[PDB]
């Protein structure tokens, strides 16, 4: 879902504890998910061939 | 700066904090200590809850004494688990491979009633391992760290589900206890409530109940709001005390005839009693916390009770029929709602006192098992303590942990900072956890009440993502196992400095303030509303008259190893990730010369880490030397610090320890007396201060690639010691004893000219590839001799040459300087493996240099090998003549979003040119909130920026502009950090000002000397003819599955045929493959490969009659 | 069925083989893979693999 | 006693008899018990002192109680391969030295025909080069001929001929 | 260049046998059966080994023979019933020290 | 779905008596090696134990059966023989697997022919090749579309018997034993012909 | 100067006893040296000290036809018990050339 | 049925005992692997030599053939075939069940 308040900083200026607490939730959810499609994709690639 | 000898490191920093960095060994120091029952931890446990001071030993000696047999007259008892002196120092168990370790005795008492008798003994229960004091364990010369894990606290949960067949809500709860039967409780898709109890699926709530004595008018009187139980109820078709027992006996139990005694008896086994069912201390109390059962009374009767269930039941009930709130009967009232698994506050972390206590009460259960088979089975009144109890489980078990185990693995020291990053890290893997495999998105996931516990982005990136992590830098285990953050109050509107720790559990009923509030200096906050974190982990704006809490100080939710990146704010959470794992990774140079810009957390990590020395008393320095250092102190007495010197780590680093005194200075204590690997001036210093242009430079930089100069080669900037140790044993055999001799049978004479009398490389005796290390010859008479081998043999005259040279070569592809040989022999008192009378260790060095495919970085995660070295003339150079150090590209910035490493550059060039503010007409606006001592500093200064109360951009812009010049009057960096640089290949100034810095550049661990492989022909399996893998042996590369499909679409069957019948499997193909290729022919026709003809007799041994027709 | 357990339910696939005595002809690129004979692709093809070369009559009569 | 006698006959991959088996069984039980007692491990010497056997019987009993392990179990810290994987094959061809032979056969051939083809002959069924069997003294006299002694002073004279430098230097690097 | 071990000194080049210091005469076989004994002091040398070096490759009598050198040279050399030339049974003969 | 097997049975040659077993094959010895590794420890293959426990309740069952036991005991012993030989085909099928040391079951027949590391998927398909190397990678911008710069040392050792053959050939060394020496010790006269 | 030797040493990765600086720190300060020969050939000066004090490249004897010209820079720091005893062999060239 | 890389077809079966005995070169009967004295196989184990062909190349049990010259002629006194120890890779065994 997407929490009501956003982050209203950029990198440029700086974030603060909770913008960059949600940032790396966010990161966090990213970096799980392609680990898992690498293998996904393996795995369709391989019954494809 | 808390520290005596701390240089000065001016700070960026506005708001101050109100309580330092604990000591970062804690975690580890301080359980230990509550494991052996020290009286440091004594004193903790007095002032800090003294109801119950027990250690981990003595509770298990509790728990398991007193040992009784079935008549009841005789008896046995374990009390007063005392140590003794080590027996060895640490250093020399390192050397001599042996175990740091501490005799355990244990005062026994063997009780007689039927006649009398008091038989007293102190028992020697073994010898314990012992902690060195840098939270290390000493395991046969090898320094093993155990690191904490993650394990869901026993005790109950509730979760709720929609079955999205009818959209029905359904509401179910878990009592899991450690070492139980699992109890469950539902509401299933119809009014039926389930309690499907290990695995059996029925026995509805009501049959339960009567089994537990509750007659049905009392079920109705008690739980009369639960109509939809109630209908169940009506619907129970099972009525009856007795008949309940009966069907729950003869389901749980089949295959045996019910009795009247036996159900009643199971059930109790099943969860009331002890010895099968028993929530630890932490479950206990988590249930009590729960149901409000207990508020004031001491964690006793581990074991469940009937009351905990029905309250459990109620809640459940309770909470399916909507409520939000409950009042257990004798019990305080307590809110109603689902408890999430992931959530911090039941998350709970088993340290190294938990697991050692754990595999001991398994080894003392089984102990236990013996003395009571022992004492049944041996003659009464003649019968001692000595002769019951037999420790060889309990050591087994201490020595089957300590060793073999994946929550105590080899304490990684490539840097100071890489090994207390591998202590007090917390893992989730091993017995008791979640796999690899069985991991989820979910738990891998970051849960808000990570919050100053664990840190969010130090982390593997590997397939373990989320599974490990590290502890906040201000963080804390509470006495339960419960991980609890620091946090300052407010009162009325104004923050205190009362400072009290707490557990996610409470501040879900808190709302907790923001670190960098913008303060009055006074205690209120100048604007009302400011962001905090509500109980649903929400973020959001509150008047300040309404929050609670507020954070100690900012990197409270940051870890130490990310606490030393600078502008980390400013940095990308994925690329942050990858900067803070990749510190670890670092090699120590010969340098290490201090970072220009930094945070304060490197002085703390370098001291917390041990690998600096320190001044435990005040005193001056007599004498100092390069191995010895004498400290005169007050009292009279004097200390000698003995230093290490180039001491290889775990892998293969050098650990050289230098002094940084004088010879006659004062120093008091925490005082650094020698710094370590990585530490200069007593901080971590992991890389190197580079001048650098971010500029493209001809496609050598392209994709991430780095350039640097020649000058990094020459002065030796980036250079390592790397120490490689190679072994060999003589050992007995059933033809004789092999020998270490420097007479190897049939080899030249020059060969033998670095080897001694004694057969051993001399020191310092420069060797590479293919060279002897240790000259040992076996036993090996002779074997089949071929005409030909015979005709050599008598042709030329050989002797008898009776024994074959197994002798120590380097292994293929290094070479390098001898520092040191220890040998070890049974003849001389050594103790050695059985069957071994001979142990020769040869440590060999190589100072490594720069080259290209190392795998330079940042703190950032800028990460990049070096595409090419180029020549100091060759190279971009300011009008001050200068060349740059290092050359990046400028592409990989902007799409990675790591501006902090730019920012970094910035204030690096700021700190080495040195500035002076004008303060002509008062200060500048920019720098009104700018800290004073800040305004005026020398050339090569060292700034401290914190990782959130840093420098802003204003600031830094400002410190830009007065940027006094460096010899002559020239600024060669204008306003906006650029400046022009002239190309050195064809001289003309480039058309566009670049910008260029001081950044921090570190070589990780990545050396392509440790990547480059190949191979022509090795050894091969056994079951399968196919080569081996890895650079242990010989290699090998892997020609996988896909590589066959991208073989196929290509076309080519050729070379698909070749690479997999007669370079993996066709052995007379190798061998016929081979002669061609040296005599000069084609290659011959490929044949059937060995796999297939192993698949076809695999298949015929499965009674399958498989074989092939020809036609 | 060769490729069939290569590929999947190994054990299922060897069972139901055995069971209605199948027979591979050995035809399919997979199962000449694991065999070690020529794939019947590319250069496989006997098209391509059966072709004769020779020098010209002038050419030979040059040399 | 069936019990006991299924366990020694059994309990091991590799069968040890009962008669090894109780001594085995009884050093470890009295080593224990003398471990347990002294407190720290007791010595070999000790122990041979307490089997009232010799010290190098003590250690033999001791690496013979050693038990195989499994290759197929998993070596790495996660499961990834086995330790079979990581075991060389010692009687595998190395396909070097079969190159090697073979050069060494043919320049042996070579040497020995540089000869007189008495001599080489005599050489060859003396080291059984043409066929598998070397024959002996008696064996080369009736075939070809010549008393014993005779060919046993030609065999000395061909070996010491052949000692000759060009040739030792021409077969030395084959070594 | 004399290969010696405890009380045994053989000189090859004089080609004589020392047994605490006194003249002994060995049958040749015998005496180059001791050489390879003195070489390959402490390493136990098995029968099939003994035969193919110090007697002749092809030698295709019974094995015994060795056995009986053996017993020829512990009667000349080692005079009690605790000799020097210990036996292991199965894998042949060996000259170390008793300890 | 019962007629899917039934007519499969009757078409063909085969007879249903196959799903018994009368007798057992054993696979050969190599194929389940015994090795005196390093140390002189030594490592089965864990199929021996299999092997060892069908024998032995085999011959028990056998003498039970030539003595006279009760009906209870001999049943008993061919139930012990049957899950032994259900253990050594399909570990783990029925019931909990036999486990070994270490609390580890047992690897079976079957289990080294399914899953990714089975024969079929890690030993078949595809394969461990040599003549072959590793190594970083960096930029060669220098080069041309068809162009690879490759290490010398990584070279030479690739094309280790092209380069003994042709420096053989230039008389740089009389016979491969010298050549392989040379090769080895990495003689100034190696590269040269590499190139 | 292309090659040094210190009595007391083996190899570059140990510690002269008595001296608070170690090998290859010196080694590393020594590469900070600037001198001018005249002589093409290889030629070799001397270091030696005894006594606590700081013994800088003005302790270096050069022999006739080569100079030095930095001598007030620090080489190492030795104590009562410290004695330091070098010998540097001084070539031409150009250019950087490894060791 | 050659191994010469020609295969018209691969076929797959149910195996009876007549084809186990047909396939089987020998009966083992004895739980043993290895002589834990002399390190070599037993006499009828799972490492028979008289089953599975000889350990080492052109050698008997004991050692009264040890020449290339006496091609695939079984030993009288062990009862081994005196060919390639690359057989023990191919030659199958079998046990009789009770
Ligand atoms: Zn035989």
């Amino acid at each position: 879902e997407f929490i009501p308040r956003p982050v209203k900083s950029s990198f440029r200026e700086g974030l603060t504890v909770l913008e960059y607490f949600i940032n790396t939730h966010g990161a966090r959810k990213g970096l799980a998910d392609t680990a898992l499609r690498t293998a996904d994709s393996g795995y369709l690639t391989r019954r494809l061939v | 700066n808390s520290v005596p000898g701390a240089p000065n490191r001016v700070s960026f920093a506005k708001l101050r904090e109100p309580l330092e960095v604990p000591g970062l060994l804690d975690v580890q120091t301080d359980s230990f200590e509550w494991l052996i029952g020290s009286p440091r931890w004594r004193e903790s446990a007095a002032e800090r809850g003294d109801v119950n001071p027990v250690g981990g030993l003595e509770e298990v000696l509790y728990e398991l004494s007193p040992i009784e047999d079935f008549s009841g007259s005789m008896s046995l008892s374990f009390s007063d688990p005392r140590f003794d002196d080590v027996k060895a120092p640490v250093d020399e168990c390192k050397d001599k491979d042996m175990t740091y370790a501490a005799p355990l005795f244990v005062t026994a008492e063997f009780i007689n009633n039927n006649t009398g008798e008091i038989k007293s003994q102190t028992v020697f229960m073994g010898d314990f391992p012992m902690m060195t004091e840098k939270g290390t364990f000493i395991i046969n010369g090898t320094e093993r760290v155990v690191v904490s894990q993650l394990v869901r606290s026993p005790g109950v949960y509730f979760d709720e589900t929609i079955d999205k067949s009818t959209d029905k809500t359904l509401h179910s709860v878990k009592v899991i206890p450690s070492r139980g039967a699992w109890l469950e409780f539902d509401v299933d898709k119809r009014d039926t409530v389930g309690v499907r109890i290990d695995r059996k699926r029925r026995q509805p709530v009501t049959v339960l109940l009567k089994a537990l004595g509750w007659t049905s008018e009392q079920i109705v009187e008690r739980f009369g709001f639960s109509e939809i139980m109630r209908s169940t109820l009506e619907k129970d078709n099972t009525v009856g005390t007795d008949e309940a027992l009966l069907d729950i006996y003869r389901k749980l139990r089949p295959g045996e005839p019910p009795t009247k005694e036996s159900a009643q008896t199971l059930l109790e086994n099943l969860f009331f009693k002890e010895k099968r069912y028993d929530l630890a201390r932490v479950g206990r109390y988590k249930v009590n916390k729960k149901l409000g059962l207990h508020v004031g009374e001491p964690i006793t009767s581990s074991t469940l009770t009937e009351e905990d269930v029905v309250a459990t039941i109620e809640y459940l009930v309770r909470l399916h029929e909507g409520q939000t709130t409950m009042t257990v009967p004798g019990g305080v009232e307590v809110p109603v709602e689902t408890d999430d698994i992931d959530h911090f506050g039941n998350r709970r972390l088993r340290t190294v006192g938990e697991l050692i206590q754990n595999q001991i009460r398994v080894g003392m259960s089984r102990m236990e098992r013996v003395v009571r088979e022992r004492m049944t089975t041996q003659d009464v009144e003649a019968i001692t303590p000595q002769t019951l109890i037999n420790i060889r489980p309990v050591v087994a078990a201490i020595k089957e942990f300590f060793g073999t185990s994946q929550l105590s693995q080899f304490m990684d020291q490539n840097n100071p900072l890489s090994g207390l990053t591998h202590k007090r890290r917390l893992s989730a893997l091993g017995p008791g956890g979640l796999s690899r495999e069985r991991a989820g998105l979910e738990v891998r996931d970051v849960h808000p009440s990570h919050y100053g516990r664990m840190c969010p982005i130090e982390t593997p990136e590997g397939p373990n993502i989320g599974l490990i992590g590290s502890l906040s830098v201000y963080a804390r285990v509470n006495p339960f196992g419960f991980i609890e953050t620091p946090y300052r109050k407010v009162v009325d509107g104004v923050v205190s400095d009362e400072i009290v720790y707490l557990t996610a559990d409470e501040e879900d009923r808190h709302v907790v303030a923001q670190a960098n509030s913008p303060i009055d200096a006074d205690g209120r906050f100048v604007e009302p509303r400011v962001l905090v974190r509500r109980k649903a982990g929400e973020v959001e704006y509150v008047p300040s008259s309404e929050v609670d809490y507020m954070d100690v100080s900012p990197r409270q939710m940051v870890s130490v190893a990310t606490a030393m990146i600078p502008f980390l704010e400013h940095d990308d959470a994925n690329r942050a990730l990858m900067g803070a794992n990749m510190q670890r990774q670092a090699v120590p140079l010969v340098r290490s010369e201090a970072p220009l810009v930094g945070t304060g957390m490197e002085l703390r990590a370098a001291i917390d880490a041990g690998d600096v020395v320190v001044a435990e008393e005040s005193g001056v320095i007599e004498e100092v030397s390069a191995d010895y250092i004498t400290v005169m102190h007050d009292n009279g007495t004097r200390r000698t610090y003995r230093m290490r010197k180039f001491a290889r780590s775990n892998h293969g680093t050098c650990a050289n320890q230098c002094p940084i005194v004088d010879a006659g200075d004062r120093v008091e204590a925490g005082q650094v007396i020698a710094d370590g690997p990585c530490t200069d001036d007593g901080e971590m210093a992991l890389g190197k201060n580079l001048l650098v242009a971010i500029m493209p430079w001809e496609g050598h930089n392209y994709e991430d690639a780095i350039i640097l100069s020649n000058r990094l080669v020459e002065e030796d900037v980036l250079t390592s010691i790397h120490i490689e140790e190679h072994e060999i044993d003589a050992r007995d055999t059933k033809l004789g004893a092999e020998e270490i001799t420097r007479d190897i049978p049939n080899i030249s004479d020059e060969v033998l000219a670095d080897l001694d009398e004694r057969g051993i490389v001399r020191i310092g005796a420069e060797v590479r590839d293919g060279d002897i290390l240790v000259g040992k010859v076996t036993p090996k008479g002779e074997t089949e001799l071929t005409p030909e081998e015979r005709l050599l043999r008598a042709i030329f005259g050989e002797k008898a040459r009776e024994v074959r040279d197994t002798s120590l070569k380097v292994p293929h592809g290094e070479s390098g300087k001898v520092i040191g040989i220890r040998v070890f022999s049974r003849e001389d008192e050594d103790e050695l493996p059985a069957g071994v009378n001979e142990l020769v260790r040869v440590y060999v060095a190589q100072k490594r240099k720069i080259s290209d495919g190392d795998k330079l970085a940042g703190r950032h995660g800028n990460k990049g090998v070096i595409g090419k070295i180029l020549p100091v003339e060759d190279m971009p150079f300011l009008a001050d003549g200068t060349p740059v150090d290092i050359i990046l590209n400028t592409h990989g910035v902007p799409r990675r979003m790591n501006i902090g490493q730019i920012l970094e550059t910035h204030l690096g060039w700021c700190a080495h040119s040195g500035w002076k503010v004008d303060a002509a007409k008062g200060v500048p606006d920019w720098a009104a909130r700018l800290p004073d001592e800040l305004l005026e500093a020398q050339p090569n200064a060292i700034v401290s920026t914190p990782v959130f109360d840093g420098a802003q951009e204003a600031e830094l812009q400002g410190l830009l502009s007065c940027t006094l010049p460096n010899r002559d009057g020239d600024v060669l960096v204008d306003a906006d950090g650029k400046a022009m640089l002239f190309d050195g290949r064809s001289g003309e100034p480039f058309p566009y000002p670049v910008t260029v810095g001081y950044m921090y550049i570190m070589k990780l661990h990545h050396l392509v000397d440790d990547k480059i492989h190949a191979r022509s022909t090795g050894p091969y399996s056994m079951i399968t003819q196919q080569p081996l893998g890895g650079k242990a042996q010989f290699g090998g590369q892997r020609f996988g599955e896909m590589e066959c499909w991208a073989m196929q679409a290509y076309g080519a069957a050729y070379t698909l045929q070749e690479l997999l019948t007669i370079k993996s499997d066709d052995t007379v193909g190798r061998v016929k493959v081979y002669e061609a290729i040296v005599k000069g022919e084609n290659i011959p026709e490929p044949g059937i490969p060995e796999s297939f003809k192993v698949l076809l007799k695999e298949l015929q041994s499965l009674c399958l009659n498989v074989e092939v027709l020809s036609s | 069925w060769l490729s069939a357990a290569s590929f999947q339910e190994t054990t299922r696939v060897l069972t139901d083989a055995a069971i209605n005595c199948r027979s591979d002809k050995l035809n399919g690129l997979k199962e000449n893979v694991i065999i070690g004979k020529l794939i019947p692709a590319g250069t496989g093809i006997n098209r391509y693999r059966n072709i004769a070369v020779q020098p010209t009559e002038e050419a030979r009569a040059a040399a | 006693q069936a019990i006991t006698r299924a366990m020694a006959d059994q309990a091991r991959t590799i069968r040890i008899p009962v008669h090894m088996v109780e001594v085995i069984n009884k050093l470890g039980r009295i080593q224990r018990e003398l471990l347990q007692d002294l407190g720290r491990e007791p010595t070999p010497e000790e122990l041979a002192k307490e089997m009232d056997i010799t010290p190098e019987k003590v250690l033999e009993i001791q690496q013979y109680a050693r038990e195989p392990i499994s290759l197929d179990q998993t070596i790495g810290d996660e499961g990834d391969s086995q330790l079979g994987d990581f075991i060389e094959d010692s009687e595998a061809v190395v396909a070097v030295d079969a190159v090697s032979f073979t050069l060494l056969q043919d320049q042996l051939q070579s040497v020995l025909d540089t000869l007189s083809e008495r001599e080489a002959g005599v050489v060859r069924l003396r080291f059984g080069l043409t066929d598998g069997q070397p024959r002996t003294l008696d064996e080369i006299g009736q075939v070809y001929g010549v008393t014993r002694e005779r060919i046993r002073q030609i065999e000395s004279k061909t070996m010491s001929k052949l000692r000759h430098p060009s040739r030792s230097q021409v077969l030395r690097d084959y070594l | 260049v004399r290969l010696t071990f405890a009380d045994i000194e053989l000189d090859e080049e004089t080609h004589e046998v020392w047994k605490a210091g006194q003249p002994v005469s060995l049958s040749p076989t015998e005496f180059t059966l001791l050489r390879y004994f003195v070489i390959n002091a402490g390493t136990v040398l098995s029968k099939p080994k003994i035969l193919d070096h110090v007697w002749r490759y092809d030698f295709g009598g019974d094995v015994n023979v060795v056995e009986s050198y053996v017993s020829y040279l512990r009667r000349k050399i080692d005079t009690g019933e605790k000799r020097l030339l210990h036996t292991l049974r199965g894998v042949g003969y060996v000259l170390r020290e008793p300890r | 779905k019962r007629l899917k097997v039934v007519a499969a049975f009757q078409q063909s040659g085969n007879s249903p008596m196959g799903m018994v077993l009368d007798a057992v094959p054993v696979i050969p010895p190599e194929l389940r090696p015994m090795v005196q590794l390093d140390g002189g420890r030594f490592a089965t293959s864990d199929l021996n134990d299999l092997y060892r426990r069908v024998i032995n309740r085999n011959n028990r069952l056998k003498r039970l059966i030539d003595l006279g036991a009760p009906e209870i005991i001999v049943n008993n012993e061919k139930r012990m023989l049957q899950e032994s030989v259900d253990a050594l085909f399909d570990n783990g099928r029925r019931g909990r697997p036999v486990t070994g040391p270490g609390n580890r079951p047992l690897k079976s027949l079957s289990d080294l022919l399914k899953g990714k590391q089975g024969r079929f998927r890690q030993n078949l398909l595809g394969k461990r090749v040599d003549y072959s190397g590793r190594s970083v990678i960096v930029v060669g911008p220098q080069l041309k579309l068809h162009q690879c710069g490759l290490p010398k040392l990584m070279a030479l050792e690739l094309f280790k018997p092209f380069v003994m053959k042709r420096l053989v050939d230039l008389n740089h060394a009389q016979n491969i034993k010298s050549a392989k020496r040379m090769v080895e010790r990495q003689r100034p006269q190696v590269w040269d012909v590499l190139e | 100067v292309t090659s040094i030797r210190i009595d007391g040493v083996l190899h570059e990765f140990t510690t002269v006893p008595g001296v608070k600086e170690d090998v290859t720190e010196i080694i590393l300060n020594l590469k900070s040296l600037v001198v001018s020969s005249e002589e093409d050939e290889p030629v070799t000066m001397y270091l030696r000290k005894q006594g606590p004090g700081e013994v800088t490249a003005g302790d270096i004897v050069p022999p006739a036809g080569v100079t030095v010209h930095n001598p007030g820079m620090h080489i190492a720091t030795l104590n009562d018990k410290g004695k330091l005893e070098v010998e540097l062999v001084v070539e031409r060239g150009r250019g950087y050339v490894p060791a | 049925m050659l191994d010469v890389n020609f295969f018209d077809e691969l076929r797959i079966g149910l195996a009876t005992a007549e084809d186990i005995r047909q396939w089987s070169y020998g009966e083992v009967k004895k739980p043993e692997t290895i002589n834990y004295r002399t390190l070599k196989p037993e006499k009828d184990g799972l490492f028979c030599e008289k089953i599975f062909g000889p350990t080492r190349d052109w050698e008997c049990y004991c050692g009264k053939y040890k020449r290339v010259r006496f091609k695939g002629i079984i030993c009288e006194r062990c009862g081994v075939e005196v060919t390639r120890a690359k057989v023990r890779r191919e030659r199958m065994g079998h046990i009789e069940l009770a």
